[PDB]
RNA sequence: CUAGAGUACGGUAGAGGGUGGUGGAAUUUCCUGUGUAGCGGUGAAAUGCGUAGAUAUAGGAAGGAACACCAGUGGCGAAGGCGACCACCUGGACUGAUACUGACACUGAGGUGCGAAAGCGUGGGGAGCAAACAGGAUUAGAUACCCUGGUAGUCCACGCCGUAAACGAUGUCGACUAGCCGUUGGGAUCCUUGAGAUCUUAGUGGCGCAGCUAACGCGAUAAGUCGACCGCCUGGGGAGU
C-alpha cells in the first residue's frame, strides 16, 4: 500500500453562500438526482427559518457539534484475542459522522412531506432530544468500558 | 528504597533503582521449574552468544 | 477516630491488584480491589484499573485524616508503578517507596512447566 | 580503567590472606540491596574473587553485614 | 648406564569423599488483633474457597526440604557425580629444587569392584511438588493438553537391583608434525611504574595450513604420519526376540 491518495475539492452554493451546506448536500444526493435533492435541503432550511427567527446555518452550525462525536472504538485485533480499542477521532474526519448519522435517521423518521423530515432533524440537535444525539452519547459510553484496553494490547 | 522534590523525579529514581539492582526477571522465572538439562541449555546457548559477539564486533573493529 | 502517618500496601498478582491503607501497627483501615470496581476479567488485569481501586482506597481513608503515606510495593504484575502515581492524585503527602518482594534464596519447587 | 585498577586493590599490596575484619574494604563490593558484586564489574582476579566470597558470607554470618533491605 | 617408572623435600589450588553441628530468606499449617465483601483461576469461563469473617494485614509458635547474588567455554573426580558456613577425620593431582633405587614398564580373555533416575524390602519422617486417581472446561469424541484438588513417591538409615541419547554417538598407552586469539594454576626471565613484557610446562575453549575424508567435517585435547595389546561388525525384517 503505497501512499497515493490525493485531495479532490467541492466547495459551490451560490444561492445562499456556504461551504459546509454543499458537502451535506452530497450526503443527501441518490445516484446524481442533484436538483432533487437541492431543493429539499432547501427545502428543509426553509422550514426553521419559518420556525425560528435565527438564521438557520447556525441551527445547522450548532446541530452539527451535538451530533459529531469524540472517541470511538477500532477493533484491532491481536490474532487470538478479540480486542476494541477507544481512539481519538481525527479532527476532518468528525464532520462527515455527524452528517450521514442525520440522514440515516431521517428516512426512518416516518413522516409525510419528506422535507419535514430533515427539518425536525434539525431542531432537536440545537437542544439534544434528538435520536442522533441519543446515538452519540451511546456510543460515547461504549469507550469508557473499553477504556482499559487504551494503550496495552492496543 | 527511595525517599523524597517533585513527584516525577521520585518516580524514575524507582523504575530505575528496580530494575538496575533486579528482583523484577528473578521473580518471572520462579513460576515453572526447570529441569536441570534445561537451565544447561540457557548456560550452553549463552555461553555461545557471548563469545560469538567478541568475534562480530571485531568485523565492526576493523 | 484520628490516625496521620499511615502505610499503604499495595499487592499486584498477575490477575488482580488489592490495595490497603493502614497504620504503623498493621491495622486494616481501608482495603480496595480491583475485581471491586466492577472489570472482571480480561480488563481486570490492566494497569488502568489499579488506578481505579487506587483512589477508591484513598476516599474512605480520609474518614481518618492520614496526610502522609508510607509506600510498600509488591508483587509482578502490571499496574506496578501505576497505583503509585494514583495515590498523590488524591492529595497524600508520599513519603518514602519501597520495594518489598518474597524472594526465596532455594525455596520449595514452583509448580510445573505450561504446554 | 576502573575494573582495572580494582584488580591491583588485592595484587598489587602484599593483603592476599584477606579477613572478614576490614569492614571497610569489604564494603566497597557490596552493592546497595545486598547482594554481591560480579567479576566483571570490579575486574577482580578470579583467585581473589573466590577468596572474597568466602569472608562475605563469613561477615554475613557474625551480623556484621545484611542480607537484604527486610532485615 | 639413566632418558621410562617410583620414592624422599618444600610449596600452592579445588562443589573430591565420610561423620556431626549451625544459620537466613521464602512456602504451608495453627494461634491472636484490626477489618469487610469477595478471593482464586483462564483464550474466556466453571469446579473450588468465602460474613459459621476469606483474601489482605500485623504478632507468635511448630515443622520439613532446598542452599539466591558470587557463578564463569570456571574447577575437582576413574566414570556416574559433586555448590550455605565451621570443626572433624581422609584420597589424589599440580610446581620447584635435590638426592636415591636402576627398567622395577605397557595392555589385559576369564575374574573382581564402584554402578544416574525410576523401582523393591524393614524402620523412621510428611513442607512443597506430584504419576495413579477425582471434578470442571474444551471437544463429533478427549482416556489428553489447560483448571481446582490429590496418594505412592521424592527426604533419612540399612540392604537390593544393574540397565540409559551411561555421548566427545570417538578403547587405553607412547612418539613426531605451520600458526593466531582467549582462559584456569604454577614457576620463570625481565627496564620497572606497569592496565607490564616474552618464554615454559599442566588443563580447558574459538579459528586455521599441510594432510586425511563418500561428503559434512576434524585439524599438538586429530578423524594427520606410525607403533603395542584388547573389544567388536558382515543385507532388511524375523530379533537383542
Amino acid at each position: 500500500r503505497r501512499r497515493v491518495a490525493a485531495k479532490r475539492e467541492v466547495l459551490a452554493d451560490p444561492k445562499y453562500g456556504s461551504q459546509i451546506l454543499a458537502k451535506f448536500m452530497n450526503h443527501v444526493m441518490e445516484s446524481g438526482k442533484k436538483a432533487v435533492a437541492e431543493r429539499i435541503v432547501y427545502g428543509a432550511l426553509d422550514k426553521v427559518k419559518e420556525r425560528g427567527k435565527a438564521d438557520p446555518l447556525e441551527t445547522f452550525e450548532k446541530a452539527l457539534d451535538a451530533i459529531a462525536p469524540l472517541v470511538e472504538v477500532k477493533s484491532r485485533r491481536v490474532g487470538g484475542a478479540t480486542y476494541q480499542v477507544p481512539v481519538e477521532v481525527r479532527p476532518s474526519r468528525r464532520n462527515a459522522l455527524a452528517m450521514r448519522w442525520l440522514v440515516d435517521f431521517a428516512r426512518k423518521r416516518g413522516e409525510k412531506s419528506m422535507a419535514l423530515r430533515l427539518a425536525g432533524e434539525l431542531l432537536d440537535a440545537a437542544e439534544g432530544k434528538g435520536a442522533a444525539v441519543k446515538k452519540r452519547e451511546d456510543v460515547h459510553r461504549m469507550a469508557e468500558a473499553n477504556k482499559a484496553f487504551s494503550h496495552y494490547r492496543f | 528504597k527511595v525517599k523524597e522534590e517533585p513527584f516525577d523525579v521520585a518516580l524514575r529514581r524507582f523504575k530505575r533503582s528496580c530494575e538496575k539492582a533486579g528482583a523484577l526477571a528473578e521473580v518471572r522465572s520462579r513460576e515453572f521449574y526447570e529441569k536441570p538439562t534445561a537451565e544447561r541449555k540457557r548456560k550452553a546457548a549463552a555461553a555461545v552468544k557471548r563469545h560469538a559477539k567478541k568475534v562480530q564486533r571485531e568485523q565492526r573493529r576493523r | 477516630k484520628t490516625v496521620v502517618d499511615g502505610i499503604a500496601h499495595i499487592h499486584a498478582s498477575f490477575n488482580n491488584t488489592i490495595v490497603t491503607i493502614t497504620d504503623r501497627q498493621g491495622n486494616a483501615l481501608s482495603w480496595a480491589t480491583s475485581g471491586g470496581s466492577g472489570f472482571r476479567g480480561s480488563r481486570k488485569s490492566t494497569p488502568f484499573a489499579a488506578q481505579v481501586a487506587a483512589e477508591r482506597a484513598g476516599q474512605a481513608a480520609l474518614e481518618y485524616g492520614l496526610k502522609n503515606l508510607d509506600v510498600n510495593v509488591k508483587g509482578p504484575g502490571p499496574g506496578r508503578e501505576s497505583a503509585v502515581r494514583a495515590l498523590n492524585a488524591c492529595g497524600y503527602k508520599i513519603a518514602s517507596i519501597t520495594d518489598v518482594t518474597p524472594i526465596p534464596h532455594n525455596g520449595c519447587r514452583p509448580p510445573k512447566k505450561r504446554r | 580503567f576502573f575494573r582495572r585498577r580494582r584488580f591491583c586493590r588485592f595484587t598489587a599490596e602484599g593483603v592476599k590472606e584477606i579477613d572478614y575484619k576490614d569492614l571497610n574494604t569489604l564494603k566497597a563490593y557490596v552493592s546497595e540491596t545486598g547482594k554481591i558484586v560480579p567479576s566483571r564489574i570490579t575486574g577482580t582476579k578470579a583467585k581473589y574473587q573466590r577468596q572474597l566470597a568466602t569472608a562475605i558470607k563469613r561477615a554475613r554470618y557474625l551480623a556484621l553485614l545484611p542480607y537484604t533491605d527486610s532485615h
